[PDB]
């Protein structure tokens, strides 16, 4: 089971430098040992990125032989380091700006022209993945939203407005998780302020809303901030 | 000079049951050894599918096939199923650095014209309080995604004071959600009176516009 542990801080200030460091387990990365499969010499540590709206971008990469590859829109910038005695590998991206706002993953690449016994899947692709560290760059501070009710008005439809939080994620439920259908939570949008903001509505029949009780559960775990809304009609 | 791939069609839109063709062009003639791709879905890191001669990677379905040679490379997906709806970006890798990825397809699920359902929020009393008025237009289950939204404060059309934001594909009907949100200050709110939304798209024979009057 090799996996990649990715840590390093995710809010960062504009000009700051970001820095993160992937973990690999279930292989060494100083074991120069080689009697099957592929040569862990053919391993590629790898970072890529994706920004919000964009497609992914490959950043570079290095072998535990120290040598580094890295994209030429971002050469003038990255550098990739490696230490084998602690199985990790880093990013390094200094004056760091809005655009490098991203999740960042590491990666395993594989490029084997030689091996032992059975070549496993995967070779010449990037087959095993970190999950990825959200990263900001922005100069708001930590800060919990305000939430208020979209309320039912004259099928129909009502729901909660997440506004203004920093930074992303926050966690939406509907009755502590016991209204799910019909449920639509958008993806935040960057408020030109700096902080983020979502709704999160659900239809529900007309004829329940003076039975029915509808809260809406804000989790923003960044702030430590719990709250829950209840929505009714005006 | 670097080799730079381009993906085609930008949105492939489907049903469940059909064969897929996605297609990544190099800008020079690449070996067949370098030439991956990989399938992404919202919330998760991309998952390698095909690399190395078209040999599928661990754990992918037979359904996953590569083809193709010198400059024009396909993957083909032979009978969609619903968990293969995503986005599918190609990759080369091993021939010569930067080993970028193309711009990526998103594979949608192809359904019938389905009409959103319009809805419109007020500011609640308590936001007003904060000196802030939003306003939330709601545009509810509607196909295809393209959608046009026109705030209008006391028939003036408003430009530039709304955010919008949409739903992935819905798994059980394939539709898709937009909210639109039209931010004014407490002060500039309450100088006017009707507040309107009207909404654009190809399910409404006509633009349908929902509207409050401030304070009623």
């Amino acid at each position: 089971q090799v996996q990649l542990k990715q840590w390093g801080a995710g809010l960062l200030k504009p000009s700051e430098t970001l820095s993160l460091t992937c973990t690999v387990y279930g292989d060494s990365l100083s074991d120069y040992s080689w009697s099957w499969g592929v040569s862990r010499s053919d391993y590629y540590w790898s970072w890529i990125r994706q920004p919000p709206g964009k497609g992914l971008e490959w950043i570079g990469e290095i072998n535990r032989s120290g040598s580094t590859k890295y994209n030429p829109s971002l050469k003038s910038r990255v550098s990739i380091l490696i230490e084998a005695s602690k199985n990790q590998f880093s990013l390094k991206l200094p004056s760091v700006t809005a655009a490098d706002t991203a999740v960042y993953y590491c990666a395993r690449g594989r490029r084997s022209r030689q091996w032992i016994g059975e070549l496993p899947p995967g070779n010449y692709g990037l087959d095993v993945w970190g999950q990825g560290t959200p990263v900001s760059v922005s100069s708001a501070s930590t800060k919990g939203p305000s939430v208020f009710p979209l309320a039912p008005s004259s099928t129909a439809a009502l729901g909660c407005l997440v506004k203004d939080y920093f930074p992303e994620p926050v966690t939406v439920s509907w009755n502590s998780g016991a209204l799910t259908s019909g449920v639509h939570t958008f993806p935040a949008v960057l408020q030109s302020s700096g902080l983020y903001s979502l709704s999160s509505v659900v239809t529900v029949p007309s004829s329940s809303l003076g039975t029915q009780t509808y809260i809406c559960n804000v989790n923003h775990k960044p702030s430590n901030t719990k709250v829950d809304k209840r929505v009714e009609p005006k | 000079h670097e080799i730079v791939l381009t993906q085609s069609p930008g949105t492939l839109s489907l049903s469940p049951g059909e064969r897929a063709t996605l297609s990544c062009r190099a800008s020079q003639s690449v070996s067949s050894s370098y030439l991956a791709w990989y399938q992404h879905k919202p919330g998760q890191a991309p998952r390698l599918l095909i690399s190395d001669v078209y040999r599928r990677a661990t754990g992918i379905p037979d359904r996953f096939s590569g083809s193709g040679s010198g400059t024009d490379f396909t993957l083909t997906i032979s009978r969609l199923e619903p968990e293969d709806f995503a986005v599918y970006y190609c990759q080369q890798y091993g021939s010569s650095p930067p080993y970028t990825f193309g711009q990526g397809t998103k594979l949608e699920i192809k359904r019938t014209v389905a009409a959103p359902s319009v809805f419109i929020f007020p500011p609640s009393d308590e936001q007003l309080k904060s000196g802030t008025a939003s306003v939330v237009c709601l545009l509810n289950n509607f196909y295809p995604r393209e959608a046009k939204v026109q705030w209008k404060v006391d028939n003036a059309l408003q430009s530039g004071n709304s955010q919008e934001s949409v739903t992935e594909q819905d798994s059980k009907d394939s539709t898709y959600s937009l909210s639109s949100t039209l931010t004014l200050s407490k002060a500039d709110y309450e100088k006017h009176k009707v507040y309107a939304c009207e909404v654009t798209h190809q399910g409404l024979s006509s633009p349908v516009t929902k509207s409050f009057n401030r304070g009623e």
